[PDB]
């Protein structure tokens, strides 16, 4: 698919994302906090459509993530990412999509995420998160 | 070094491309 | 802490 | 004078200040880099005219400051930045302003410079720099 | 705010 | 279990543990690199006896874990770390113990282990990873 | 990458 | 003279310094917090004897330094460091040596020196600092 990369920056406020019961996550797209300012990432798009949309908003920056937890398997023969779940200091957003295949999760005990980076082509066939203090 | 600010990344998490 | 990142600040210099 | 604070960023790529060399530096505003992208920092003005523009364009990002060098000292009753220079990996840009005063020298052996932080009035009451890796 | 340097810290993976 | 931290340091040079083909982890202790200077950690061992010892040497600084994968699952009532398997830029160690359970795993883009904590019994219960540029 | 940790480092301040 | 490099560590807890009146800092040696412990780095000697010992005693973890300040010039031919200064949240210690030649200062707005590295001959010709969050 179309690989993409945010960056990092200084804080997350909302995160938006479309998943489908059946396949796996759809879209992404991130606003940022950039020094105390809202930051609109790209809004990084499926080829296809038919995706429920999520709307994360925290109450930045008293809420932030604390674990980010999914999971992974294969949809039409390709590796993706077919569920995610943010948990934050306030309360747990998800699980949206697929809860099948491999999971995997993320507990911060020490640090923030702040950034984030992969690829969609159909779907999101695999992400990273930037960490920082 | 080169003058981009670089940060911890943990990851990819799906298909393995490293 | 809060979900605002951190970063190493040196300075000030001038006045005080 | 009025304080002002850019924040942190991913790198420097341009600076563009204002000086008089009878008395001290004013006007200062940085474009930096965000993820690979320009980002036009505030123009952080003196509220005095009378100063030289002088604009500082790096070679982002094979170019990068190494070193941050000038001179404080009074003009009229307060105690100001008199004189800036900036020496990077492949060029040195200064000094500019008032070579004389009380010297500051902060070089860079490991990190880079990704922001500033200061006060301005008639002329840069004084100024502090974002470090990284 | 201390004098303890900090560091980023992933986990706990096992019991809860 | 009893609770360790071990803290960060520099770097990681050798690994030490055991493991029980029918269970779990057992014993973990860790040679890591104190800037330049190979340093040894504390032994944490497991109240109980009968594990399968093992010595990941790596070839430091050239060689570095990139991944550490493993499950955690029920062993006589107590949910603890059955696997672990480490993954370096060279080859790959293990999985040494039982994978079964729930698998989990943490790939590294950027970035270092410098530093282990986390708690053993009769197994290791449960563990932590410092990380860092 | 190696396996070494890195830090921010400033100086050296005296001799070149 | 001889070049030392400590590295980096958790905190600062001593510094054991020495000066003479008339020309400039001799010895240098620092006792390090190593993840909660003391680590008593080596003792970096001047080649030479008739120095003044200084013991600067940190009450790790609630003081730290926030300003190292000093002076370098001439000695005998050799541009070395005459003077230092180390004030902290709590209190200043200093100046020791000769306060003549050209300051330098670094105040720290956040973070903290976690390491020193530099070279003595007959006097301290140079030093740098490591810098951590
Ligand atoms: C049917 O193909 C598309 O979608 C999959 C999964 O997203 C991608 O791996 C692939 O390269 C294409 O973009
Ligand atoms: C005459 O006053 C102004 O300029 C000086 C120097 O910049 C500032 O310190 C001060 O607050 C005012 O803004
Ligand atoms: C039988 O108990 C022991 O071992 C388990 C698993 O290691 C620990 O959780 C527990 O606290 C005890 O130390
Ligand atoms: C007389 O020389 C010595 O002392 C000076 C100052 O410390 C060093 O620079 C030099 O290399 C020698 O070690």
């Amino acid at each position: 698919g179309k690989a993409f990369d945010d960056g990092a920056f200084t804080g997350i406020r909302e995160i938006n994302l479309s998943y489908n019961k059946e396949t796996a996550i759809g879209d992404f797209q991130v606003v940022y906090d950039l020094n105390g300012s809202p930051y609109v990432g790209q809004n990084h798009k499926s080829f296809i459509t038919g995706f429920t949309p999520v709307k994360i908003s925290l109450d930045f920056p008293s809420e932030y993530i604390m674990e980010v937890s999914g999971y992974t398997g294969n949809v039409s023969g390709y590796v993706v990412v077919r569920s995610l779940t943010f948990k934050t200091n306030k309360k747990t957003y998800g699980p949206y999509g697929v809860t099948s295949g491999t999971p995997f999760n993320l507990p911060i005990e020490n640090g923030l995420i702040v950034g984030f980076k992969g690829s969609i082509g159909y779907w999101l066939d695999y992400f990273s998160m930037y960490l920082s203090l | 070094q080169s003058g981009i600010s670089q940060t911890v990344i943990v990851g990819p998490w799906g298909a393995k491309s490293a």
